[PDB]
């Protein structure tokens, strides 16, 4: 059907919020893995490649980073499910034609029985 | 119309009119011509378990590990519950680590519940100084009328302050209020609201939101004083509404779109949430580095 | 006025011990309006009916009050014994077709004010004529909620 | 690889504990039962989603009513003017065999079957009932605001002071002492 | 018919996009971090 | 029917890529592990950039 549809603001807001999860790694460790490390964890676990392991304070942190992650899939494959699943003329009784526009534009065939079948009628 | 009934041009005068108790000290009245009045057109206990049940499964991790001796349930195993929520009782928690994907689907089923079962509104009424003080908000309100209107008296009755305001912004046609909701010049606007009622339905897409969901502001046929008719009128009246004939009229002459409102949700998202729990996160570091081995 | 046992319209509540009505307040804490209204206890044809003054709260209290004050009148305030509005019914003969109720009591003299969100008829205005009314409603219908699963 | 290995690799890769790794051909066998165990998930997810997101009395226009039933049996209060407006009209033929076999004394009896379940539904004027529908939650009113009269007062017809009282109720509505009760008497609660 | 993919096919160009212009530059940073680890 | 044939080309795709990164590493199998791996990603540097397009996997099974 489309691309995104969900505003590329939120997505820049992604991988801001990704550069700020490897900053807070990376600053950690000196206070009880300093260049490339964390920022490959970061693409392991908030891809939720590796879910489970891969001081102690950092480790909650960022598992807590992983129950946002699982989080924002919850909520984006919600819309992958809403945006596609979510939210006429029904004849005379339409205000279409009770209220008759000019946008709405109808005709027939002249010397028909179907407009004998108008011309019988009132409103 | 009070004029041809005063000076007698129009012995009856029928009117969709706005019965004042000005115009009855002036006219006498039959019943109210519709409902009318003034109108505004404008455009937790699952937690605690969960908190229960991983600290059951750290401890059962922390005696099978003290049974493996006939690898830190301190630290890695709590990590991989962690990874477990999003050696062989570890096969037993790949079960419980199975069952958290269960519960992962039934919340993802629960957000769908939420993010589909929103519908949001802005103004009052008369008790938003929005319109009261406009100028106390920017942008200043905007908010006009048609000219020499009962409603006009009514709020002359209440606040010509408010007029004053009315008079930066009055309009003299039904049109005028359709280009200024559709072109924002004025905001929204109260009338008798029943021509809202029409023309709300009668909006194109239907944004321009009227005075309310339909709240009647200024709530609740001229007849020359002393005319013989207004029992014949009254009691014939009855019949007619004991009969629903005006609302066979109703059936005639009033539905738009409106009519067919239909939940105007969301059809991405900006809530705060994380707003909010990102606000956390940081302090809990604030917490553990200062608790540092000092001795 | 009497009074059918309307509420909140009139709030028909027993008075103290000593037979008046309490100090009682509003949400804002506002010495709530209550009238004295006199009419029966075992409020039922056939039970014993004693004409007891009881605490009434309501719109139309205020109403009334807001008359005494532009209108400057006494009220004279009763419960009904039928708490009911009273139709024309038969009577035995099979043929009287009378107003009973509140429509009887001010057609008979006994009532001179009805005080009561009356739905109006156009046969009530063939006897006995409104003033201005107060809401603009209809009937509606009452249905159960339904439990959850 | 032969005893309790590969129940521990179902349990880790059907479980999808560990979705990756842990001769060839059946490793592409069971590439395919993972496969398959991510469509048993979608599935019974969809199903989660679905049962509790997927799939009464409107009014007069219900059979329900223009059929009446012995099991939707209904009532009001005798002498009142709600019977009137039933008897005024035409087709209530087949409902006064309800609205006038099996009536009560007081409205009050009447929620009181709503709350004890004896009869399904009550048609009354709409002030109380959305007023005890705000206050009790068993209480929904369906239908519209049938027979919209206005409420008036009991005044007779040589009485000289609707008139001045009519004044009043003018600056009622215009001054907003309607909407004034509407504050003190009207608008309080919910469910 | 009752109507029983494009969202598909933007994925596949964006995809195959990014992974020729990672690529095309793997041969470049490869060298340049063999320059860098001679450091 | 025809996304079929496409899931077919880009997996192709990528385990070719992986055959090139694996012979330049050069200056553990891609015949064997890093095919399983791809079905396991289906549901070192180079292997960043394949959890991205697992990351890919994950959103196609969203979809």
């Amino acid at each position: 059907s489309f691309m995104q549809p969900f505003q590329s603001t939120l997505w820049l807001l992604v991988g801001l919020s990704v550069h700020v999860v490897a900053v807070m790694l990376y600053l950690l460790d000196r206070f009880s893995l300093t260049l490339s490390s964390a920022m490959w964890f970061s693409w392991r676990v908030l891809l939720n490649s590796g879910i489970g392991e891969g001081s102690f304070s950092a480790r909650i942190l960022g598992m807590v980073w992983a129950g946002f992650a699982m989080i924002i899939v919850a909520s984006y494959t919600a819309n992958l499910a809403a945006f596609l699943v979510l939210d006429r003329i029904t004849g005379i009784n339409d205000p279409r034609l009770r209220n008759p526009s000019d946008k709405f534009i109808y005709a027939t065939v002249k010397q028909s029985s179907v407009d004998i079948y108008f011309r019988r009628q009132v409103e | 119309m009070i004029g041809e009934v005063v000076y007698q041009r129009a012995v009856m005068a029928v009117g969709s009119l706005t019965i004042n108790e000005e115009r009855s000290e002036v006219v006498d009245f039959s019943v109210p011509f519709v409902e009318t009045g003034i109108s505004v057109m404008v455009s937790a206990s699952v937690w605690v378990m969960m908190f229960v049940m991983l600290l059951i499964v750290s401890a059962i991790a922390v005696f099978v590990f003290e049974y493996f001796s006939p690898s830190f349930t301190i630290g890695k195993a709590i990590w991989l519950l962690w990874g477990l929520v999003f050696t062989t009782s570890k096969i037993m928690v790949s079960v419980w680590a199975f069952f958290a994907v269960i519960f992962l689907a039934s919340y993802t089923a629960n957000l769908a519940a939420f993010m589909i079962q929103r519908f949001v509104d802005q103004v009052t009424g008369l008790s938003d100084k929005k319109f009261q003080r406009p100028h106390d908000y920017s942008p200043p309100f905007r908010f006009g009328t048609v000219p020499n209107g009962s409603t006009e008296r009514n709020i002359r009755n209440n606040y010509p302050y408010m007029h004053q305001y009315m008079t930066k912004f009055n309009q003299k046609g039904v049109e005028d209020a359709l280009v200024s909701l559709k072109t924002g010049k004025l905001d929204a606007f109260i009338y008798d609201a029943a021509v809202l009622n029409y023309k709300a339905g009668r909006d194109e897409g239907c944004k321009l939101v009227t005075i309310g969901s339909g709240y009647i502001f200024a709530t609740t046929i001229a007849l020359q004083k002393g005319s013989p008719w207004k029992r014949q009128i009254d009691l014939a009246l009855l019949q007619f509404v004991g009969d629903g004939e005006m609302e066979e009229l109703e059936t005639l002459w009033l539905t738009g779109i409106c009519h067919n409102e239909k939940n105007e949700v969301m059809s991405i998202d900006n809530m705060a949430g994380v707003f909010y729990m990102l606000a956390a996160a940081m302090a809990l570091s604030l917490i553990t580095f200062i608790w540092e081995h000092l001795f | 006025i009497v009074t059918i046992h309307q509420e909140p319209f009139v709030y028909v509540k027993p008075t103290l011990s000593d037979g008046t009505c309490k100090e009682e307040f509003t949400v804002n804490g506002d010495p709530v309006k209550k009238v004295i209204c006199t009419g029966p206890n075992d409020t039922s044809p056939g039970s014993p009916r004693h004409t007891v003054p009881q605490c009434c709260y309501g719109f139309c209290i205020d109403l009334l009050i807001k008359l005494a004050r532009t209108m400057n009148f006494t009220y004279e305030v009763h419960l009904v014994a039928d708490g009911k509005f009273g139709t024309q019914e038969r009577v035995n003969n099979s043929n009287k077709k009378e107003w009973n109720g509140m429509m009887g009591e001010l057609l008979s003299g006994q009532a001179d004010m009805i005080v009561a969100p009356l739905t109006i008829n156009n046969e009530r205005a063939q006897y006995i004529e409104f003033s201005k009314p107060f809401k603009y409603q209809g009937l509606t219908i009452l249905v159960k909620k339904e439990i959850p699963r | 690889l032969t005893l309790s290995s590969a129940m521990w690799f179902s349990w880790r890769v059907l479980l999808n504990s560990g979705i990756g790794e842990g001769s060839f051909s059946a490793r592409i066998l069971g590439m395919v039962w993972a496969g398959f165990a991510m469509i048993i998930v979608a599935s019974y997810t969809a199903n989660l989603a679905a049962f509790l997101v997927l799939d009464r009395i409107t009014g007069i226009n219900d059979p329900r009513l223009r059929n009446p039933s012995d099991k939707f049996i209904y009532a009001t209060v005798k002498q009142s003017s709600v019977d009137i407006y039933f008897r005024r009209q035409v087709e209530l033929s087949t409902m006064y065999r309800h609205m006038e076999k099996h009536n009560y004394e007081s409205a009050a009896e009447a929620i009181q079957a709503v709350r004890d379940n004896k009869l399904h539904a009550f048609i009354w004027d709409s002030a109380v009932l959305e007023f005890e529908a705000s206050q009790k939650c068993d209480l929904v009113t369906t239908g519209e605001l049938f027979f919209r009269s206005g409420f008036g007062i009991g005044m007779r017809k040589d009485s000289p002071w609707k008139q001045n009282v009519s004044l009043s109720i003018l600056k009622s509505h215009e001054n907003g002492f309607m909407e004034d009760l509407d504050k003190t008497w009207v608008r309080y609660q919910e469910c | 018919d009752s109507r029983s993919f494009e969202n598909m096919a933007g994925v596949f160009m964006l995809v195959a996009g990014g992974i020729v212009a990672g690529i095309f530059l793997i041969f470049i940073e490869i060298a340049y971090k063999r320059h860098k680890d001679a450091r």
